[PDB]
RNA sequence: GGACGACAUUAGACGAAUCAUCUGGAAAGAUGAAUCAAAGAAGGUAAUAAUCCUGUAGUCGAAAAUGUUGUCUCUCUUGA
RNA sequence: UGACCGAUAGUGAACCAGUACCGUGAGGGAAAGGUGAAAAGCACCCCGGAAGGGGAGUGAAAUAGAACCUGAAACCGUGUGCUUACAAGUAGUCAGAGCCCGUUAAUGGGUGAUGGCGUGCCUUUUGUAGAAUGAACCGGCGAGUUACGAUUUGAUGCAAGGUUAAGCAGUAAAUGUGGAGCCGUAGCGAAAGCGAGUCUGAAUAGGGCGUUUAGUAUUUGGUCGUAGACCCGAAACCAG
RNA sequence: UGUGGAUUGUCCUUGGACAAUGGUAGGAGAGCGUUCUAAGGGCGUUGAAGCAUGAUCGUAAGGACAUGUGGAGCGCUUAG
């Protein structure tokens, strides 16, 4: 039949070819310098992109 | 050609490989599995995202952002897919949509600027950019919403 | 693409009625496929066998499972057993499946023209018989010098023309829309009336 | 389509029995025994295919050996005087010549002996 | 709730026309000349048969039966 | 009707089948097709109590005689060419006298007085001649398959476009007709939103992902997902 | 090293070459045969398939051809 999708990835946007992640250590944990804290930036998924692709593979 | 002499385009069809049918083959016995193992078993193997025990790689980042169900999408079209037709007049959705430049019109029509529109049609659709405009309005269109 | 219509020899309008769909370049590739997928839907899939649990009885442990000296046994119908029990056999199923409606015309006008460019292509005039007469094409075909294998062309429903020239081995009658691409590279010539000549011209044009 | 085995498998165990003719024993019989003694004989046949050439080289050189002593000459001796006077023969063939005319042989001796 | 028919379908109908040689224990085979064909599907016959049987294309259908029910009435009526 | 089976196959059952047989009972459950065109199924004579032979006769065939089409291996025998009773042997292979043969005619074939070299096969192992596992022998059967999806590669058709589903009139014709839909042509942001740019936020500044656009439909090969999913095998659990 | 041959990958752009060719788990490429279907052309009681024997042919899986036994079907070429 058809093949289903990992719904717990609510956490991946699709780029034009890859994924987008967000950050661990996120929040509830605030006792840090500032330095620290700032870089809540956007990283990629890495090339272990070959062990979890085909799960989400309709989320285009 | 002939029913008995036809012959197939070059380099198009194969042979499929089939394992375990002697040692010749290369591909006998084990069948290319290993030797021992869980990967070895008939119908064996982890589930695509298993760890091995490890947290998984989606169970460590959190996740953020709702859906927001009601959302209105239009269907984009560039300032090169209206200089098909010179001397152009009133390019409605419904004269855009059996134009053939567009199809299945979501909710709408929006137009942006990409490339010269290079001709003085009037112009006639949903909503613009602000740029869109500005190129229609040095044309000599009516661009009516 | 100057074509000579005819009847028992006398020559009728010649017609030119030639372009694109006759003395065009033929494809080897667009015309093997379109003859693997005529066959293909033409076969039923009624071949089933039973397995390890379609077999009757086989239910309880032939022995024990250690303390007899003998291999240890599960069923009394297991696949290496003489009882039965296949293991991967054939199963209901069907073998038709679909291409692009251009590659469909493509491979149609390039048998056509492959027939027009072998001499194998002859327009006759409308003909029609008051009774389905077998001998009367026969004396019919006898004047038309042509070989063995033919394929006469229908405009609507010839019943005269179905009804008789039937019983032939190695004639076969059908209709301009019920043109095939197995059955026009099977005939060795092809015989269309004037009026369904130009009805394909259209449709395949 | 069933494809049932058969005239195929017999056809190629019947090839295996026909190569194992004069063994002792079942050897020539069973078809389980003749294919080991067939898949054993082409090892040793390809083993003793390099072993012909050093076989019959040491016999030369014992046959020549044994004409040399004759004349109060060693085989060392003899071949060291043989090639310092340019002469280039083989042994299969120097042998050969002191089973024939041994004349010859005689002759070939004083020439490596006055070499030295 | 049933008179009323005609027709699509389920048995049985009639069902086109071949001889001669050769080899053989016997030919349907080879060979030669023919002839039906809305029937050159298939099986039998002392070997491989469109013309020797069984049939098949198709013709009556069928002492009926309902199936599409195509159709008149019959009790079906008072509504704006 | 069939790119279904053809007597270990196909129904457990082509014949004496739910029958022989097995169990207190619920229940379990086999083996076994074929003389010839026509019984014309061996009249008669000879040996023997008979069984069975040897002639004769029937037939195209009797090495077609009811152990009845064809008759393969394992296994059991009779005749015959070369060789063997001082010898230590995974039994072969390389070289080589003598004694007999005569072919798909070629630097042919059978036998073997002596010489050199040489510890079977499969699996599992750092390593097996192993005193580690498996097989008495021969024959027949016995293990990566199919349906629907996802991704990549080759092939072909059209190309900023590509292509149909369920249907409907058809040789169960799989070619016509059928534009609900699907992918691509524009992305960025949690969203409202703006758009060749957008979010960031005090920042157009620096950075992130985009922009310079080739894809798409069917088929072929490789691998994966949901189904028993390469095949055989448990102690045990529940329902009647 | 000498002499003849097989395959590659190169090279030069038709045969001299240049180099190279132990191999387990694995990856890649080119082939042989078995049962059925389609088309074309064939063989067969003047003896098919099967079975037995042979000193024959191809680089391997394999393929022919005589002879005996057997008594009715079975090959070849291209593709599926």
């Amino acid at each position: 039949p058809k093949m289903k999708t990992h719904r717990g990835a609510a956490k991946r946007v699709k780029r034009t070819a890859s994924g987008q992640l967000k950050r661990s250590r996120a929040f509830t944990s605030h006792l840090f310098a500032n330095k620290s804290t700032k870089q809540k930036r956007q990283l990629r998924k890495a090339r272990l992109v070959s062990k979890s692709d085909m799960k989400r593979v309709k989320q285009l | 050609m002939k029913l008995h002499e036809l012959k197939p385009a070059e380099g198009s069809r194969k042979e499929r490989n089939r394992v375990g049918r002697g040692v010749a083959t290369g591909n006998g016995k084990t069948s290319g599995r290993g030797h021992k193992g869980q990967k070895a078993r008939s119908g064996g193997g982890v589930r695509p995202g298993f760890e091995g025990g490890q947290l998984p790689l989606f169970r460590r980042l959190p996740k953020r952002g709702f859906t927001n169900i009601n959302r209105k999408e239009y269907a984009i079209v560039n300032l090169d897919q209206l200089n098909k037709f010179e001397d152009g007049t009133e390019v409605t959705p419904a004269l855009l949509v059996e134009s053939g430049v567009v199809k299945n019109e979501k909710s709408g029509i929006k137009i942006l600027g990409n490339g010269s529109l290079d001709k003085k049609l009037t112009v006639k659709a949903h909503k613009f950019s602000a740029s869109a405009a500005e190129a229609i309005d040095a044309k000599g269109g009516a661009h009516e919403v | 693409n100057y074509d000579v219509l005819k009847l028992d020899g006398t020559k009728s309008g010649s017609i030119e009625l030639s372009d694109a769909v006759f003395g065009i370049e033929p494809n080897n590739s667009v015309l093997f496929e379109a003859i693997n997928l005529q066959r293909a839907s033409l076969r039923q899939g009624t071949h089933a066998v039973k397995n390890r649990s379609a077999v009757s009885g086989g239910g309880r442990k032939p022995w024990k499972q250690k303390g007899t000296g003998r291999a240890r046994q599960g069923t009394i119908r297991a696949p290496q057993w003489r009882g039965g029990g296949i293991v991967f056999g054939p199963t209901p199923r069907s073998y038709a499946y679909k291409m692009p409606k251009k590659m469909r015309r493509l491979a149609l006008r390039s048998a056509l023209s492959f027939k027009a460019q072998e001499n194998g292509l002859t327009v006759v005039d409308a003909f029609n018989f008051e009774a389905p007469k077998t001998k009367e094409f026969k004396n019919v075909l006898s004047t038309l010098e042509q070989p063995k294998k033919v394929l006469v062309v229908t405009e609507n429903e010839d019943v005269n023309v179905e009804l008789s020239a039937r019983n032939i081995p190695g004639v076969q009658v059908t209709t301009a829309q019920g043109l095939n691409v197995l059955d026009i590279t099977n005939a060795d010539s092809l015989v269309i009336t004037e009026a369904a000549a130009k009805k394909v011209e259209e449709v395949l044009g | 389509p069933r494809v049932k085995g058969g005239t195929v498998t017999r056809a190629r165990r019947k090839k295996t029995i026909k190569l194992a003719k004069g063994y002792f024993g079942s050897k020539h019989t069973l078809y389980k025994v003749a294919k080991q003694q067939v898949m054993k004989s082409g090892q040793y046949a390809f083993r003793d295919r390099r072993q012909r050439k050093r076989d019959f080289r040491k016999l030369w050189i014992t046959r020549i050996n044994a004409a040399a002593r004759q004349h109060e000459m060693s085989y060392s001796r003899l071949m060291n005087g043989l090639k310092k006077a340019g002469i280039d023969i083989n042994r299969k063939m120097l042998s050969e010549i002191a089973i024939s005319d041994e004349k010859a042989f005689a002759q070939l001796v004083t020439k490596a002996k006055d070499a030295l």
